[PDB]
RNA sequence: AAUUUCUACUAAGUGUAGAUGGAAA
């Protein structure tokens, strides 16, 4: 037995197979004659009507219950907020007084008031029809009458809503986080400056126009918060700051106006108000789309006004408090850095040294962990005052008027492209064609798009998340500007959505039959109300339905036997019978089937659940109550077998229900005769539409799909209860989405080109038309049968744990590994349980295989034609989906080549981990799409499953293995997962394989000190003069943050060549380099150690260009950029045969035993991690598995990569 | 007059239009993929005798499939990849890259452009 | 007043018998050699609107092998076989199979003829 | 450049090879 064989049968696993109807015979006519679709097409364009209507009344409703809320708790947490918290083990009660207060707001909510008649079929069929005064809408809402069914899910959304989950989407969270923090803010920043505004100017007038009671103090007084939740309230509150109308063009002037006005001090800089939230672009047509872009973006629309604002706020930079301005800690210094000082990672390597001369002692080395700890004190930082910002600079450079430059000169490049742009915002602008082919149009939107977004993106990072005392002064402009700019996001979103949206379209509705229960379940007692049966002729399989009046119109039909006859599928499963059971025979019907009290006291206190330690009598009591029923109850005994096992199998309860539902299953084939039903369908009485897809019709004959095996299986005699068909079918129309008069077709017998280059056969002659998007140019209809894999699974345990009890035991485990590249869209090395390489490849050449031929299908010369293909687009935004959905094209036929090495060596994967690492910028399969496939390769290996495998057959359609858990979420991929292990990525690729050499040193230019100290940090520079190589002993416990490493004494030479990369590229000689070197100042480099030799050259020319050398020996990763056919990496460091590493002399060997590019040596390295966590498994007992660590920290690797080798 | 004429010559350049597009379209159907020339396109005919090569609002891509309409047989084009939908119903070859376009090819070249 | 004119028809009418040809020689050259049609060759620029089928001049003979010239991209034709030595430059398809011409067949009828 | 749908196709001629969980918001 394989380690595989063991996992199968494990959980349950719902899938939703689809289909075309073809209409088929009279049916057509008879839909059309009817009038079935018109209807239903209706339905489900007015439906959105109905959601409009709906939301009308949610928000009636809240605002009517709203009007009786008294939040009690609040006089307590208006001062519990101003207390100066400093926690101190006190806040935790302030967090516990805001959840019962959010809460006490979602009683009446949750309780009373209605909210039972309002998510239940109740709304849209009685309480609606009240709740309206036009017949329009109410006609709307009266046709839904029992289609409530078509909306549960809008149901569940606006459940969402009236809970208080603490997110963005509640009423409690909008006025609890979003509310009352702006209401005391505001209070105070009144507070402040309350005498500032006197009498006879603001309050005389703000008295009269909104309230003239409780008028202008009683909304900041007290607890009136309880008044600023409803939408009047925020209403009237928001007329205290920003005025009112007066029903005309008067426009009295608000009170953030009069702060404004109030700058005739000249030094005001005055905290401005904040108003309160509230709770509750095109895609149509050309002309909308330009409207829509021109209304919100020209000259005169909100999104430039705050563009102005923002370069006047930081035009200002100077005159604002410099201790208050924070920027926000994250990816946004990494570029700050890159502004501001000069270098990549000068911010976090001052906060470094800094933290060094506070945590660290003055040990003379880092080491692993407490540099690891370093680093996550650095990520638990929230922001950055620009005053720190500005201590970790030198003198001479400050870092506000750094900033404002820099902002300066993208709000300078935002008024270029607005100028670049002038013509599209003319009024009278006139198209030349449509927007979705042309690019003169759509480069416009995109290059003006692309800046202001971009400045967007770089002016986030000033908020920091919230804090000390902060620049009220600033933030007030900035938050109300931003605000504002924050909507080009919804812009940029809404006209990328429609200048990428394929012609055609997939919009379609769905088919009711004048029934609000159609095809909910297949049943033979419920046939007369669902109406929905699948006939099957030869291996053809019908769906039927039947009409609304004639219901009764299958059943009288007998075999008869005249040469045909449809089958047709009956014997329904058994709805859950843990409550079925318990329901089914404990509904009040003890009248007249039995006699004994025994029975009934044990029920009445119901001792046959949990909630015990366990009996042997009482479960098998029930037991047999139930058992000895169901043997009676003829509704049952008749349907199904009911062969149960014996009585000493059972051990708890759940396994009785489990069996009854692993035994409730028949679906059963009936005879029909055909001429009979054929009539029924020409006599308008029965519509048989044809389930079909392009491996049911006759002219196919390679292998089917995926899916069509399992719909086939569906009705095996083989298949018992691994595939069954959970009921809930469902039936929709797609209407033409392309003229006829805009198809494109191959014309008959004219030869075509083959894009495949590598395909032998350069052209096709075919006998027909080979039409484009035949399918999108006629009305479809679709069908979704869902399916429900592995519904009774028996052998059910943990897999995390069983994986690693099963390698343990086992003595060689295979492991594969699987890394991206730079040449390698995906490079695949397989290694067994000692550390040979069995098999290595790429998969960039996906090799598809059909009837004994194979055709290789490369993808990366299709990859990097379609990067051709953007980079001279003009556009860019419909050439960079096409690659999007290329390379989420290759990553489906990439599973299939890794569930073939999952069977071929029953091993485990080994997958990056995509958390904790930085891919350089150049690998081609960027982490977004990783992502999609380390969670496509999930979604795979839950019922992996052979295409071409004998259906029954541990491996085949119906046992397929499930070596994974489900997919929960992306942050969730760490450390295990079934058989994928996902392991960490650093030190893998730049790690020579032969030794386990690594590069730790810092071998750039800084000056002449740091270069003498580190040639004197060395052992031995010596020129071997039998070798001609430059020996350069070293030892890693001279040099800093070495730590990682193991064996710490290495003998560097100067074997071999190096590419250096100048984007230029030069290849350069080690040795003779370095005698130009030595040659060019005059050393004499034949005395054996030359360190004190080299000490003694005092310019900067010379270290600023030894260092070069010394950094070139140690890179072992060279590259070209240029040719596939030149890339390779090679070590500086001899082995324990005394060669040296150089992977072209495996490029040319057909299964060598060491890594041949430089990708292969990343998944080799990404593999060899994993039998290391094996190793791990082999020490601890079966009872600690569970405990093992995975993530394998670099000294560890760096331990177990320097000792297998030898 | 004379101002009908030069509402008639405009319908001898139209039916040139079509003939080179024929042509061509008969020319592009058998090269392979990888060795289509960069043309330029237009959903209005494009003269490729004088063509005002400076116009700025032409670009120069490779041309990918090459169709042929249902209803009529209008030889519509397919520039860069198929998937982009961007089908143009006129091109002319051109030699430039993508947008300092050099000269206009001439038929004999796009012909030898198989061997 | 009429100096030009017909230098325009006569251009226009022989770019709309050019661009007929050139329709015709590709689906001629997808064809097996026993089902071209009945050509009514002439080395003469020849109208498929009307033909004018009543001269006794146009013959009526299947098409033989369709040779692209080399000098210009002139497509030429040939009847019969390549035994009689006739080489066309405008050829157009009737159903009048051996020498009474019934009606000239239309483009869509020499595509379907496969 | 055909498809339940997506990607790559033409794959021996109305198709081939993988994948595919839909409905809903
Ligand atoms: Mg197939
Ligand atoms: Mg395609």
């Amino acid at each position: 037995m394989s380690k595989l064989e063991k996992f199968t049968n494990c959980y349950s696993l719902s899938k939703t197979l689809r289909f075309k109807a073809i209409p088929v015979g009279k049916t057509q006519e008879n839909i059309d004659n009817k009038r079935l679709l018109v209807e239903d097409e209706k339905r489900a364009e007015d439906y959105k009507g109905v959601k409009k209507l709906l939301d009308r009344y949610y928000l009636s409703f809240i605002n009517d219950v709203l009007h009786s809320i008294k939040l009690k708790n609040l006089n307590n947490y208006i001062s519990l907020f101003r207390k100066k918290t400093r926690t101190e083990k006190e806040n935790k009660e302030l967090e516990n007084l805001e959840i019962n207060l959010r809460k006490e707001i979602a009683k009446a909510f949750k309780g009373n008031e209605g909210y039972k008649s309002l998510f239940k079929k109740d709304i849209i069929e009685t309480i609606l029809p009240e709740f309206l005064d036009d017949k329009d809408e109410i006609a709307l809402v009266n046709s839904f009458n029992g289609f409530t069914t078509a909306f549960t899910g809008f149901f569940d959304n606006r459940e969402n809503m009236f809970s208080e989950e603490a997110k963005s989407t509640s009423i409690a969270f909008r006025c609890i986080n979003e509310n009352l923090t702006r209401y005391i803010s505001n209070m105070d920043i009144f507070e402040k400056v309350d005498a500032i505004f006197d009498k006879h100017e603001v309050q005389e007038i703000k008295e009269k126009i909104l309230n003239s009671d409780y008028d202008v103090e009683d909304f900041f007084e007290g607890e009136f918060f309880n008044f600023v939740l409803t939408q009047e309230g925020i209403d009237v509150y928001n007329a205290i700051i920003g005025g009112f109308v007066t029903e005309s063009g008067e426009k009295i002037k608000g009170l953030n106006e009069y702060i404004n006005l109030y700058n005739q001090k000249t030094k005001q800089k005055l905290p401005k108000f904040k108003p309160l939230y509230k709770q509750v672009e095109g895609y149509t047509s050309d002309e909308e789309v330009l409207e829509v872009f021109r209304n919100t973006l020209n000259k005169n629309s909100e999104i430039f006004s705050s563009i102005k604002k923002l370069e006047k706020l930081f035009k200002n930079f100077d005159e604002y408090s410099s201790a208050g301005i924070f920027v926000k800690n994250g990816p946004a210094i990494s570029t700050i850095s890159k502004d501001i000082f000069g270098e990549w990672n000068v911010i976090r390597d001052k906060w470094n040294a800094e933290y060094d001369d506070i945590h660290l002692k003055k040990k003379a080395v880092v080491t692993e962990k407490y540099e690891d700890d370093r680093r996550k004190s650095f990520k638990k930082i929230g922001s950055f005052s620009l005053e720190q910002l500005q201590e970790y600079a030198d003198a001479d450079l400050s870092v506000v008027e750094k900033l404002k430059e820099i902002i300066i000169q993208k709000v300078d490049e935002i008024y270029k492209v607005y100028g670049s742009s002038e013509k599209l915002f003319d009024a009278d602008f006139v198209l030349e064609k449509s927007l979705k082919k042309n690019d003169a149009v759509v480069a416009i939107m995109k290059d003006l798009l692309d800046s202001v977004k971009s400045f967007e993106n770089y002016i986030k990072a000033f908020f920091g998340e919230k804090e000390t005392n902060r620049d009220e002064s600033f933030y007030g402009d900035f938050v109300l500007a931003y605000d504002i700019l924050l909507k080009v996001d919804h812009i940029y979103d809404a006209i990328r959505n429609y200048v990428t949206q394929k012609p055609y379209s997939k919009d379609k509705f769905k088919l009711y039959f004048q029934n609000p229960q159609f095809m909910g379940g297949w049943d033979k007692d419920k046939e007369t109300d669902y109406r929905a049966t699948i006939l099957r002729y030869g291996s053809k399989y019908y769906l039927a339905i039947m009409d609304k009046k004639y219901a009764k119109c299958l059943q009288k039909i007998d075999k008869d036997d005249v040469n045909g006859n449809y089958e047709k599928i009956n014997y329904k499963l058994l709805p859950g019978p843990n409550k079925m059971l318990p329901k089914v025979f404990f509904s009040k019907k003890w009248m007249a089937y039995y006699n004994s009290e025994d029975i009934q006291k044990i029920y009445k206190n119901g001792t046959f659940k949990k909630g015990d330690m366990f009996n042997l009598n009482d479960c098998h009591k029930l037991i047999d109550f139930f058992k000895d029923s169901i043997s009676r109850y003829p509704k049952w005994s008749n349907a199904y077998d009911f062969n149960f096992s014996e009585t000493e199998k059972y051990k708890d309860i759940a396994g009785f229900y489990r069996e009854v539902e692993e035994q409730g299953y028949k679906v059963s084939f009936e005879s029909a005769s055909k001429k009979e039903v054929d009539k029924l369908v020409e006599e308008g009485k029965l519509y048989m539409f044809q389930i079909y897809n392009k491996d049911f019709s006759d002219k196919s004959h390679g292998t089917p799909n995926l899916h069509t095996m399992y719909f086939k299986l569906l009705f095996d005699e083989n298949n018992h209860g691994q595939i069954r068909l959970s009921g809930g079918a469902e039936l929709f129309m797609r209407r033409a989405s392309l003229k006829k008069e805009e198809l494109v077709v191959h014309p008959a017998n004219s030869p075509i080109a083959n894009k495949n280059p590598d395909n032998p056969k350069k052209t096709t002659t075919l006998s027909y038309d080979v039409y484009k998007d035949k399918r999108f140019s006629e009305d479809q209809y679709e069908l979704h049968i869902p399916i429900a894999i592995n519904k009774c699974p028996k052998n059910i345990f943990k897999i995390n744990t069983e994986v690693r009890v099963l390698l343990k035991h086992d003595d060689n485990p295979y492991v594969i590994g699987i890394d991206r590249g730079e040449r390698n869209l995906l490079y695949i090395v397989v290694v067994d349980g000692k550390g040979n390489i069995v098999e290595q490849y790429s998969l960039n050449e996906i090799i598809n295989n059909f009837n004994g031929i194979r055709i290789k299908t490369d993808y990366h010369s299709l990859l990097d034609k379609k990067e051709k293909e953007r980079f001279e687009a003009r556009q860019n935004w419909t050439s960079i989906e096409n690659i999007k959905e290329l390379k989420a094209g290759y990553i489906s036929q990439v599973v299939h080549k890794i569930c073939e090495l999952v069977e071929k060596y029953d091993a485990v994967i080994a997958l990056e981990d995509l958390n904790s690492g930085f891919k350089n910028s150049r690998v081609k399969v960027e982490k977004q799409v990783y992502q999609k496939f380390e969670k496509m390769l999930i979604d795979k290996l839950n019922y992996m499953v052979d295409k071409k495998s004998n259906p029954c057959a541990t491996g085949g359609a119906l046992k397929g293995y499930q070596i994974t858990n489900k997919f929960e979420s992306f942050k969730s991929m760490s450390t295990q997962n079934g058989f994928i292990f996902y392991i960490p990525a650093w030190l893998t690729s730049k790690i020579d394989p032969s030794t386990g050499f690594v590069n730790l040193l810092k071998t750039k230019y800084t000056s002449i000190a740091d270069s003498k100290k580190f040639i004197s940090s060395f052992d031995r520079i010596m020129y071997v003069p039998e070798e001609d190589l430059f020996e350069f002993a070293l030892d890693y416990k001279n040099f800093s943050r070495t730590d990682a490493d193991y064996i710490k004494k290495w003998k560097l030479y100067s074997y071999g060549n190096r590419i250096r990369i100048f984007f230029d590229w030069e290849e350069v000689c080690l040795t003779s380099a370095y005698k130009e070197l030595f040659n060019k100042y005059g050393i004499n480099y034949q005395q054996g150690d030359i360190r004190a030799l080299l000490c003694e050259q005092s310019d900067k020319a010379f270290y600023s260009s030894f260092m070069a050398l010394m950094s070139l020996m140690l890179q072992m990763r060279n590259s070209i950029t240029g040719r596939t056919d030149v890339d390779f990496l090679i070590s500086p460091v001899k082995n324990s045969d005394g060669i040296f590493y150089d992977s072209r002399n495996y490029e040319a060997q057909e299964n060598a035993i060491l890594p041949k590019n430089a990708d292969a040596n990343g998944a080799y390295n990404i593999a060899r991690k994993v039998l290391w966590a094996i190793g791990q498994f082999k020490k601890a007992e079966d009872e600690k598995l569970d405990k093992v660590k995975i993530a394998i920290s670099n000294k560890e690797w760096l331990e177990y990569a320097q000792t297998s080798v030898k | 007059m004379y101002l009908v004429v030069q509402a008639l010559i405009r319908a001898c350049i139209i039916k040139e239009i079509d003939l080179y597009t024929e042509q061509l379209y008969n020319i592009i159907k058998s090269l392979p993929y990888d060795k289509r020339p960069n043309v330029v396109y237009s959903d209005q005919p494009l003269d490729p005798n004088n063509l005002d090569l400076s116009e700025p609002e032409l670009w120069a891509e490779q041309v990918g499939e090459c169709m042929r309409y249902a209803h009529n047989d209008q030889p519509c084009f397919y520039i860069g990849s198929t998937k982009r939908e961007l089908r143009v119903n006129y091109i002319v070859p051109v030699i430039g890259v993508r947008d300092e376009i050099e000269r206009v090819m001439t038929l004999e070249e796009v012909r030898n452009l198989h061997k």
